[PDB]
């Protein structure tokens, strides 16, 4: 029934009889050569015109080719159907596997749940990672974010948060990969399936290599399963592979769609395209979902408008810094930035947040210490100033944990330690208990009798 | 004794005073860096926002 | 009466004016940002009792009344030279 | 007033304002933009603002002007446009008002050309 | 495979796409130059026996196919912090 | 021969070349912005004896003759790298 | 007959309209009569409709609209060959000097692809300049691109000069100086030097005054350019003089500004890269012969990473650096031996000795310079007599640089000397194994080759 009239990209224009133009986020369908390719209609110009972003390689497209209107939005598979199998932007099977014994098909479009249905909880969900429950601890429910530039450990970090939390925790999980790397899906499909755990676990995969609207749309299609599972009453776990991917799809494609460049050039509608995405992720009186997302900050510009924007929607939120991970000091979390709206003494309870607040306390001295050191060196310091950096040194160190998932970069055994042993380690740090201790010893060290007997060898 | 302490006092003092001229030197080659940056990266934005501003 | 994030107010415009293809101006606002938030916060007063009794047409009498405005904007490095703030 | 052959007080409570107005009606009177959002025509505006308050030998003019200094920045066009117009120049300052001591007036930047 | 500055192919797709008149982004460089690198190093891949007995229509059993690859960067100051690096 | 504030100058003919629409460079100034000056300030010149015979027809034989320029341009804040200077 | 008709003129921007079947090609050069003087305009963009839009090589004002247009069929061509040295030309070959037309024997255009790979040399070969400092520490390749980085007052005119005269009397090339937005006094008082040098009639002069359209600035050098490949095709080894680079890089910024392309960082046109390697890809050395080219270079904001510097580092070989500072202890040329580099001084290059000799002479400077610091906070004493030792050796090094240029004459009133690779090597490896330790200091100064220090020592 339509026409293509122009092809500038990935934006393909239709023309159809103007008493039959599709609907906004209409799919249609066009056969290119010996494959068929869907489009999703974003814009409707005059005169039956209708403007849309081809879900898959554009080259080979005339003008002149036939267009079918399917009636309705792209829906997708959604239901345990879905779990255990990996699976494209469109809800097609991607593993070699079978089809998908779908039940029931959702479309990816939807609207966010409203205020009277949103729920409230307290409850510390409690990880492996010293830095992250002491300084920016996180509840069930809430929504978490690593902000860092490129290399410096986001996904290993999601990693140590998928092994220690996904694996206590019972329910389903999603994982949504977003215009990452093809390899890092395969890695962890296998060790998925050689942990066989993948029965708990659907995979929906935008990466890279595919063109715009793929990596554009994969997004509401891991929110659309991850909705299904919430909906039928479950507590289930949302990892998001990397969401800036997703502006950065919106910012390839808003100039081809006519629109004025905005900003440092992003799309004029980068904050209402962000909102209507995450305003989805949220806990319901009906049920819950638990997300940890990867959030890449541009050239490490923290103040760039798409982590700035990003900043708002999350309760926990974890920086991670290149000047500390140049250091060595793995994970590479930034204790003066990383912040969390579960530090709070009445959640918390007092003993945790004096102990977060002191660590504050000595290393933004620290901060404000290192001018001077650098142009006169530290002899000139007083001595409590002394005292202030031996012991922010310590503390800078004792941050620093072994992975299991980096057991295979350091050599080294990997760590899981309890909130307590925490909070009385760096307590005693403060208190001046391991004055006597060299910095050495806290390098890299699961809990405090670790140092002890890492001191002890030296 | 004091006479030989003076004479420690003012070499420590030569030898404290030569590092912190180097680092003073290292201190303004990396802020250059950033001023370069800051520099080009203003008059790209402006220049832009004028361009883009010929609708 | 507090505005929580103005700032978010100025952002939504901005996506407007773009969306409507009004000329950008600096930092990409439109030029009117300012009488948006002027003819906003210049509502937020202490009247003197005539106005009021003349509102009311007589049925409260001598008596002043006032709004306070309390706008929240957000800096992002304490970059106080940007446009909206 | 002064064309009666009066001597007049004139007081400006901002004359940025006056441009920033224009600034905000240059874009839809479709001219483009110049220099930091600007309009071309600003220094063309301030000068035939400027040059009617003098005295002639009719009578005299006295105007104390306050201008708006965005961002303390004295670099940015409306203020450097304005200082070539004016015979004394008092700048205040936030470096010295930071401190508290008012009229936080900087001796180092104010001149005048009675001095 | 060694691609000898992917710089140098950054500038020129920058050229091409200024020529044409689309809007830059951070720099100048068109928002499109991620993806510009990213098609072409993916393509670099381990692939497993069963992509090749399909792809070959079983003429090759049993061998994985590979492609390495190394891109090379220059840096400014040995600035790693900027857009392209 | 002394011309006063040669970057109000560029500021006027920066309005003209606004006003009349041509494409705008660094800063907002035309792209000959170069080329005013440079055409202006070299006609500031010594021009030897015989030049000055053939223009004056003769009548005037042993003089050279020069002319002698001082602009003046305005720094903001010793920035010497801005455009004009 | 004239076919073309002006239909806009903007400032320098001229667009005229031709029939459907004629439009002139890009790089084509067309004329009008500007009155009583023909004005050339050189095609940049063929538009719709028979349009094609133009730059004026010349002043745009009193054009009418619809004047007539002749199509020259060819890119702007220029003189070329013998005829040409000596001599001035503008962007159009036309006599700038009042000395009569040119007695050419062709006309070359001035656009041109570079050399293709299979024309290109098979070998890397060191242009022996015969001055001390750059033969050993900055040698020049054939078909290398070299920078100059001295400000003024740094003998750069004079280091030209001598360049100019040896390249022509001690090979046999000639010289080509193409002064891109010159200052035309300056380009008046270098005329007038090089007539009192007697090294006027070697080189050839191509000068594009300030007070050109932008269109002239950025076409000359590559009117010089060809005229450098016209020498090199008769088999010559030939020098390129650019006098600003920087000067080329802003005319085509400038231009492109007219033309109203999207600018890109900086500030820069979007072609910036491509424009320089347009330039600097047909400076190569041929399997016929070689043009080698130094070229005057200015950094924007002494910011290094600036494009335009960025972009220019990635063609230079090798990078002179002139000082005052070393001007001061009256040492000429003034060529600083730290700064200045070469990509050429390599072992496989050059070979072991030249590279080892040059490696010591720079590891003996570098230690100078640190124990002068020492010399200077706490005296000679402290100094051991190791250290004595390299600061004697440096001292006679240093002045060993030193050398009588055949165009100082009237300066230094000494005849000039040409240094030969092979000499200048032996001579400072000699100084570095410790003979010659024994002569005094001032026995090197100015000398030439070590020979001629010895006999300079025996009635010193
Ligand atoms: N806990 C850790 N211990 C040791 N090394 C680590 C750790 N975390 C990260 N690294 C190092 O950093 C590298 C990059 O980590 P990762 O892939 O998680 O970064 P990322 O910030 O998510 O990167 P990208 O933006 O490229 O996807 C690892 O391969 C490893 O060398
Ligand atoms: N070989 C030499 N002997 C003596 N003086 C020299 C020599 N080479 C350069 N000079 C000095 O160069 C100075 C002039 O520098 P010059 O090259 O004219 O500067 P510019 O950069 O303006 O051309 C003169 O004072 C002259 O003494
Ligand atoms: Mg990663």
């Amino acid at each position: 029934t339509g026409k293509i009239v122009q092809v500038i990209g990935a934006v393909v224009d239709v023309e159809f009889p103007q008493d039959a133009v599709p609907r906004v986020y209409d799919a249609l369908e066009v056969q290119n050569g010996n494959e068929r390719l869907v489009l999703e209609v974003q814009q409707q110009l005059g005169g039956g015109i209708v403007r849309t972003i081809a879900m898959g390689s554009s080259d080979g497209l005339r003008r002149g080719l036939d267009v079918k209107d399917l009636e309705h939005p792209i829906e997708v598979p959604v239901g345990k159907a879905t779990l255990g199998r990996i699976m494209n932007v469109l809800g097609e099977p991607v593993d070699m596997k079978g089809e998908i014994g779908e039940e029931e098909r959702w479309a990816i479009h939807r609207a966010a749940p409203s205020y009277e249905e949103l729920s409230n909880s307290q409850e510390l969900l409690e990880t492996g990672i010293k830095v992250i429950d002491l300084m920016a601890p996180f509840a069930k429910g809430g929504k978490v974010g690593l902000f860092g530039g490129a290399g410096v450990g986001k996904t290993v970090n999601m990693m140590e948060l998928i092994r220690n939390i996904a694996i206590e925790h019972s329910g389903y999980s999603v994982f949504a990969g977003v215009g990452e790397r093809t390899r890092e899906g395969n890695d962890f499909y296998h060790e998925m399936t050689d942990s066989n755990v993948i029965d708990k676990v659907s995979l929906v995969y935008g990466q890279m290599n595919e063109p715009p609207g793929n990596r554009l749309r994969v997004a509401l299609t891991g929110l659309t399963m991850a909705e299904k599972f919430r909906d039928e009453g479950r507590d289930v776990l949302l990892f998001v592979d990397n969401i800036y991917r997703y502006t950065l799809a919106g910012t390839e494609v808003s100039a081809l769609l006519g629109r004025m460049p905005s900003a440092v050039g992003y799309q004029p509608t980068l904050a209402e395209e962000m909102g209507v995405l995450q305003e989805r992720i949220t806990s319901t009186k009906t049920g819950s979902i638990t997300s940890v997302q990867a959030v890449y900050v541009p050239a490490d510009d923290l103040t760039d408008p798409s982590p700035a924007t990003t900043f708002a929607h999350l309760d926990a939120t974890v920086v991670l810094s290149r000047q500390i991970a140049s250091l060595g000091i793995y994970p590479a979390v930034d204790p003066l930035d990383s912040t969390s709206r579960q530090l709070d003494p009445l959640v918390v309870g007092q003993e945790h947040y004096d102990t977060a607040r002191g660590v504050q306390s000595i290393l933004q001295r620290y901060q404000e210490l290192k001018d001077i050191i650098a142009i006169l060196g530290m002899d000139e310091l007083s001595e409590e100033d002394k005292l202030v950096v031996a012991r922010a040194r310590k503390i800078q160190r004792f941050l620093s944990q072994p992975f299991f998932v980096a057991e295979v970069f350091t050599g080294s055994p990997g760590k899981y330690v309890s909130l307590k042993d925490t909070i009385r380690g760096f307590k005693g740090i403060m208190e001046g208990e391991y004055d006597h201790l060299p910095e050495q010893a806290f390098y890299m060290v699961g809990s405090i009798e670790e140092a002890v007997e890492k001191a002890k060898k030296l | 004794g004091v006479v030989e302490n003076l004479a420690s006092e003012q070499a420590a003092r030569m030898v404290a005073m030569k590092a912190a001229t180097d680092n003073g030197g290292s201190l303004i080659k990396e802020l250059q860096l950033v001023y370069n940056k800051a520099r080009q990266a203003s008059i790209t934005q402006e220049l832009t926002e004028i361009v883009s501003g010929a609708a | 009466i507090i505005y929580d994030d103005l700032s978010k107010q100025a952002v939504a415009y901005r996506q407007i004016s773009l969306l409507l293809r009004r000329p950008p101006g600096r930092e990409a606002f439109p030029g009117d940002v300012f009488y948006l938030h002027s003819r906003l916060l210049e509502r937020a007063a202490r009247v003197n009792a005539e106005y009021v009794e003349a509102f009311t047409k007589g049925e409260v009498k001598g008596k002043t009344g006032s709004l306070t405005a309390l706008p929240i904007i957000e800096t992002q490095a304490g970059d106080v030279s940007a446009f909206v703030p």
